[PDB]
RNA sequence: UUCAUCUAGACAGCCGGACGGUGGCCAUGGAAGUCGGAAUCCGCUAAGGAGUGUGUAACAACUCACCGGCCGAAUGAACUA
RNA sequence: GUGAACAGCCUCUAGUUGAUAGAAUAAUGUAGAUAAGGGAAGUCGGCAAAAUAGAUCCGUAACUUCGGGAUAAGGAUUGGCUCUAAGGGUCGACGAUCAACUU
RNA sequence: CUCUUAAGGUAGCCAAAUGCCUCGUCAUCUAAUUAGUGACGCGCAUGAAUGGAUUAACGAGAUUCCCACUGUCCCUAUCUA
RNA sequence: GCAGUCAAGCGUUCAUAGCGACAUUGCUUUUUGAUUCUUCGAUGUCGGCUCUUCCUAUCAUACCGAAGCAGAAUUCGGUAAGCGUUGGAUUGUUCACCCACUAAUAGGGAACGUGAGCUGGGUUUAGACCGUCGUGAGACAGGUUAGUUUUACCCUACUGAUGAAUGUUACCGCAAUAGUAAUUGAACUUAGUACGAGAGGAACAGUUCAUUCGGAUAAUUGGUUUUUGCGGCUGUCUGAUCAGGCAUUGCCGCGAAGCUACCAUCCGCUGGAUUAUGGCUGAACGCCUCUAAGUCAGAAUCCAUGCUAGAACGCGGUGAUUUC
RNA sequence: UGUACAACGGGGUAUUGUAAGCAGUAGAGUAGCCUUGGUUACGAUCUGCUGAGAUUAAGCCUUUGUUGUCUGAUUUGU
């Protein structure tokens, strides 16, 4: 017989299977459509989720109840030191999809990216790319031949970039290497840009700008094995239920004589790859810029780092991207920020945000002071010091 | 016409009657504009029109269904300016389906959202949030 | 943004921090955190709570 | 299959006429071809129903049966499986 | 000892330290708990849980077989410390001396 | 008036743990009540030690409502062994 | 139960806007029957709760055709099951009825889905009461009260999780296939405008929010407390103090971290092809005709873009490949 | 054999709420003594040193310090 009362199904069938992502770095499965009249530029960037804070800004939204009024918004900080270009990959189109034809690497690779090719770095002989570096012996004839092949072919060009994880407070010490598509046409000059940027850093400000809507691609926080009640949001069974109530009561009708894929079952929760879109960049902050957390209204010479440091992350000493809201993944996790795949003109995008204040109070508790100077001013002289 | 306010008054909630209509409490039986979800109680927030009865109060107001407007919530809600605020109690005022109050005066404060939503409530109100 | 003052502790309240309580007589109380909110709800006297600004002023602490 | 029209000009198509006795006789408040009952005539006719429909309170005004002007060879209807 | 108490809790004498262990801390369980706002809207049904609770003082309705109902209902107080007062025995209106708690 | 019995159900009580029709009818209780209570009684098929009616007190009996209370629920979350 | 065909009539006139008699043709197996083919060395027998999916005879939402369509509202019908279809009083109820919100509160199936998922209110063991019946033991689809709901560790299915073999190992990738998601409402404005004698009263575009759903996230607020972190309190024990033990986490207040809540915040894409339908050209059939050839636009539809997984017997690029 | 790692320590951050000890013309007072304006015994508590003391990664941040660690086993060939 029928359900006897309609209700929407629990969970989204388009995010199946609810399995662990194959890698801690979520893959970029679609790059922005190439506009071959633009200059050559990266379509994404690699950063590390540092943590969240809150900001205050004047809302510019005509017709809204809060137009020209102050709004408090949550923001996520992604530490984004410049990424080092170490290779270029050429992609030819085939009746069986895109196919990498060849990769040309830089002559010199730092130990940060060399660690990525080693499971046991400390006891290895560090031979990686030692014979490849000899391709640059006198004139780089083999390197130029491979680049000429990429120019003669490979309708799609991607660069190999790696993070400078040594510039982050993370203990990992092993860089993250990823392919970023080069948009801005003339495949010839795509390859030329890649080669000219070999071994050179690319700053996040050359990829992303203030107010730009971007997408965050990251592996979500893992939670291990989870029951149906929290994994899928199913109704808790009554207190009277024998054999447990954090379950799904009927996992299927008699026919089909099988548990169906669409029934909620207990299993892994989290550690899934997610591509969340339309996060507006609130700040493109620079690492060398003291008063990073300052605005034109605050003027307090303070960095973006909360007092006591970002909890479980550390201090932001590099360039950072501050996006509105939250993004998938937890602190210290590598996240790929990519340009939007379409042109958003909904007046939510195209809004020019101007921060009025950035919270730098401690996230290690109910933080009361933005700066140590403010703490001193409020508290006066203590016995230990200050 | 109003930002979302954290619901604090599901069906069955009894709030104080803050007007001078002669009712002393209002018993939520419905929330206007509320959606439908299996087992989900329709819940009211500050500024919401509800259907209510008068459990205790002047007798000719009792035993009948009337529109009411929630003017105080006491369940913490977040404003867009980041402030989490709540009143001391839950309070509402009797009104007609067009939003005009049955009484002529409000006792106590009135939520800014409710006053912005209902000009009659704002006109009869005293202190606003 | 305007910085408010904790009605109980006197601590500075930044946007989004703490809670706001409108008493029945329409008086506003701002609390920087749940500690001060809970002490107020428990009806503790800030003049007796040894870390509050009111207590330190009444005991001439810091000056 | 059957019955019909047709070079003495068929069907379709476009254009012209579509009148006179006459508002034929009758309730109807009004009914003039066109709410209805019966009556289905005569004239002039190449031809025109005491009217095929639209329309008016009634008229009026349009329209069609019917006959003509153009074209020029096939065409129409009811059935059968 | 606390306490009205052979209640509960801690301790003295005496006895035992016997239950297969080690490492982690997923789901679902068993047992114990908490929870914003609402307050039975859940459910056959307030099931379960929560709320109340000792003592002192105040106050206590309908009904009644006059015995009860009754701890009806409904209220206030309770710690610590320093004091005060009252309540006794023996010996020869008082004097001496001794002694323990209850209010 | 009849027919008719041994007598023809009296005092009481009732949609009651006894009423089919039936979720009976009226009132109250609720926003809404096949529930509860109070009434009515041509009562399928109530009724007097096969005891009738009523009863203070009592009840791990069945039932309705109200206050308090709360994760029973809205709508779940967290902690310990 | 649902749907047709005719068409005497209803619809002021008028069969077919909407209906529709007398008849007649069907469909369905969500009714109840009929039968007794399967099961009596046993398929757990009502209802509700939970959850998934399917059907369409579509209640709402999308786009439309028609009207006894002026507007608004409504009714009939088409493509359409993509999407949603509720909160309660009474009843064990399925059913029913009422209150109320809503865009709507559509109908159904899946062993009358679902008891090694629950519950056990009902029915339907044994106890007991009443009424009627019976001389009686006892009977009652009559009423009432109480009445043990057992087992998964196996196989498959499903959810997740490893993994041999391909020279080894490492990194970066491709994408066959499979899944897929967004939903609906209000307010402002259009506009008191079109329309209408009036009363009333839209729509397109633009804007702000909200409902339902989904994926995340913990800056803030709230919850949680073995941080047994700090403080306090009771009883007892360590001669007192300091400092502690025990009270199965002794209790209380605060409580960082972590986890977590529409109880918190953020985010949820745009191209093509189409259905119905409305058209172009244009014969068939000198006219006409959206159709026959050809062709335009067009739906919450479909396929893509996008998102998830990555074939563990699909593939590519790339680094290093054992001095003994 | 290092911008190495670890254990402590330091600093920051955060939680709680003012540690112990000493002192006091504080303290409701009660009971003794005399230089009758003081002193002795007990006294919840109060005040000052003292936003002190305690804790702070166990999944907080940081480190010009101290100490230490850094070749054990197995397997893999086109
Ligand atoms: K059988
Ligand atoms: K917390
Ligand atoms: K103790
Ligand atoms: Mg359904
Ligand atoms: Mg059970
Ligand atoms: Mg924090
Ligand atoms: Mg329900
Ligand atoms: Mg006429
Ligand atoms: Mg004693
Ligand atoms: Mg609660
Ligand atoms: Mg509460
Ligand atoms: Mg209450
Ligand atoms: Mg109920
Ligand atoms: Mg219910
Ligand atoms: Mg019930
Ligand atoms: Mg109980
Ligand atoms: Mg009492
Ligand atoms: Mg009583
Ligand atoms: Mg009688
Ligand atoms: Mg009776
Ligand atoms: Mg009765
Ligand atoms: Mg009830
Ligand atoms: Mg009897
Ligand atoms: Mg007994
Ligand atoms: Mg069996
Ligand atoms: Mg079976
Ligand atoms: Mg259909
Ligand atoms: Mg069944
Ligand atoms: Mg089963
Ligand atoms: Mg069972
Ligand atoms: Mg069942
Ligand atoms: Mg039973
Ligand atoms: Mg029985
Ligand atoms: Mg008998
Ligand atoms: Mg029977
Ligand atoms: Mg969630
Ligand atoms: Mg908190
Ligand atoms: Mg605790
Ligand atoms: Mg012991
Ligand atoms: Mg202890
Ligand atoms: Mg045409
Ligand atoms: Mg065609
Ligand atoms: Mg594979």
């Amino acid at each position: 017989s029928h359900r006897k009362y309609e209700a929407p199904r629990h969970g989204h069938l388009g995010f199946l299977p609810r399995k662990r992502a194959a890698s801690i770095r979520a893959r970029v499965k679609a790059f922005p459509k190439d506009d071959r009249s633009k200059p050559v530029a990266l379509t994404s960037f690699l950063g590390y989720k540092a943590g969240m804070t809150t900001i205050v800004r004047d809302l510019d939204r005509p017709g809204s109840k809060f137009h020209k009024r102050e709004v408090v918004e949550a923001v996520t900080v992604v530490d984004t030191p410049p990424v080092v270009v170490v290779g270029v990959v050429g992609y030819v189109e085939t009746p069986r999809g895109l196919r990498s034809l060849t990769t040309v690497w830089a002559e010199h690779l730092s130990d940060e990216v060399k660690r990525r090719f080693y499971k046991n770095w400390y006891k290895s002989k560090k031979k990686a790319f030692t014979k490849y570096s000899a391709k640059y012996a006198q004139d780089g004839a083999g390197i130029e031949r491979e680049l000429a092949r990429i120019k003669k072919y490979a309708s799609v060009v991607r660069v190999l970039v790696h993070t400078q994880i040594r510039k982050t407070p993370l203990a990992q010490k092993k860089a993250h290497l990823a392919e970023i598509q080069l948009n801005g046409g003339s495949i010839s000059e795509k390859v030329d840009w890649a080669r000219e940027h070999f071994e050179k850093t690319v700053a996040v400000d050359s990829v992303f700008e203030q107010n730009e809507m971007i997408d965050a691609i990251a592996v979500t926080k893992g939670h291990g094995f989870e029951g149906v009640t929290h994994r899928w949001g199913t109704k808790k069974l009554p207190r009277k239920t024998h054999r447990g109530l954090r379950k799904v009561a009927c996992i299927g009708a008699w026919h089909p004589a099988h548990v169906m894929w669409s029934v909620a079952r207990a299993g892994q929760r989290g550690y899934h790859s997610r591509t969340s879109i339309n996060h507006k960049i609130y700040r493109v902050g620079k690492g060398d810029d003291e008063a990073n957390g300052a605005t034109s209204f605050d003027r307090t010479k303070k960095t973006i780092t909360p007092m006591g440091g970002f909890v479980h992350y550390g201090e932001i000493k590099n360039d950072f991207i501050m996006v509105k809201g939250c993004i998938p993944g937890n602190r210290k996790r590598i996240v790929t920020l990519r340009k939007s795949l379409y042109t958003n003109t909904s007046r939510k995008a195209l809004e020019e945000v101007s921060l009025k204040w950035i919270d730098t109070a401690s996230k290690f508790g109910k933080g009361r002071f933005q700066t140590p100077a403010e703490k001193h001013a409020f508290m006066g002289t203590l016995k230990k010091d200050l | 016409t109003k930002f979302r306010i954290s619901l604090g008054l599901p069906v069955g909630a009894i709030m104080n009657c803050a007007d001078n209509s002669g009712a002393r409490n209002l018993y939520i039986i419905a929330v206007k504009g509320s959606g439908s979800r299996l087992n989900r109680l329709p819940a009211a927030s500050l500024g919401d029109m509800v259907m209510a009865t008068v459990k205790k109060g002047k007798p000719e107001l009792r035993k009948k269904v009337m529109p009411a407007i929630v003017v105080r919530q006491a369940k913490s809600w977040r404003r867009r300016d980041g402030v989490f605020l709540y009143f001391e109690d839950n309070a509402g005022v009797i009104a007609n389906p067009k939003g005009e109050m049955k009484g002529s005066a409000i006792t106590g404060p009135v939520g800014k959202e409710c006053a912005d939503l209902w000009p009659r409530v704002a006109s009869n109100s005293g202190v606003v949030v | 943004m305007k910085v408010e003052i904790d009605s109980f502790s006197g601590a500075k309240i930044y946007p989004g921090r703490g809670t706001l309580f409108v008493r029945g007589d329409s008086k506003i109380f701002r609390f920087q955190n749940s500690k001060s909110a809970s002490l107020f709800k428990q009806r503790k006297n800030p003049r007796r709570i040894a870390w509050t600004v009111l207590f330190r002023k009444h005991h001439k602490k810091g000056i």
